[PDB]
């Protein structure tokens, strides 16, 4: 969530490193595990967003440049 | 006076059920405010401190470790109480054994209602 720059190396980093990284982590077989990624899938997928609007943006200004 | 020559344990890591805690009844007067606390606030005559009777209480059990809840509250499913707040219900936390580190507390607290879908806690109490 303290990410407010993606780095030109990570643009895809949410769909194939954060998203998928985390991905096992609501199935498992710990309840806690379960709990916490029911109490923060909701948190990542908005944190993603957010980064998903901040590569567009830079992409139409980069566009624009 | 008893006796027990062998101490049987488990380790909390291996106790894989839910940790229950039975919240069974609350002993004691909740004093009632003066009539310039109803006339500073209306709504207090209609608060469950002004209904007779045991009023219908319920505990919000939730589990807190290095001051973060662990999960949700459970709360007592209605009971009405006539002359004693008797609860005898078995509350299912919803932390496992497993789950619940060295410092983990057990905070209950007991509401009543406050009026129209206000509910205002009672009392407290943390082990």
């Amino acid at each position: 969530a303290l990410v407010k720059e993606v780095p030109r190396n990570d643009i895809n980093i949410y769909p194939e490193y954060i998203l998928p990284g985390i991905a096992h982590l609501a199935q498992d077989d710990a309840t806690i595990v379960r709990l916490a990624y029911a109490e923060n899938i909701a948190l990542l997928a908005e944190t993603a967003l957010r980064f998903l609007e901040l590569v567009q943006l830079k992409n139409l200004n980069m566009e624009n440049d | 006076m008893g006796e027990a020559e062998k101490f049987h344990y488990i380790y909390s890591c291996d106790l894989d059920i839910n940790v229950q805690l039975k919240i069974g009844s609350l002993e004691g007067k909740r004093e009632q405010k003066s009539y310039k606390a109803v006339l500073e606030d209306p709504m207090l005559k209609f608060s469950g401190l002004y209904q007779e009777t045991c009023s219908d209480l319920y505990v919000t059990c939730q589990v807190f470790a290095e001051g973060k809840p662990l999960a949700l509250p459970v709360r007592t499913s209605y009971k009405a109480f006539s002359t004693r707040w008797n609860w005898n219900e078995w509350l299912k936390l919803p932390v496992k054994y497993p789950d619940l580190p060295r410092n983990a507390q057990v905070a209950l607290t007991i509401w009543d209602v406050y009026g129209p879908g206000k509910a205002v806690p009672v009392g407290g109490t943390t082990v």
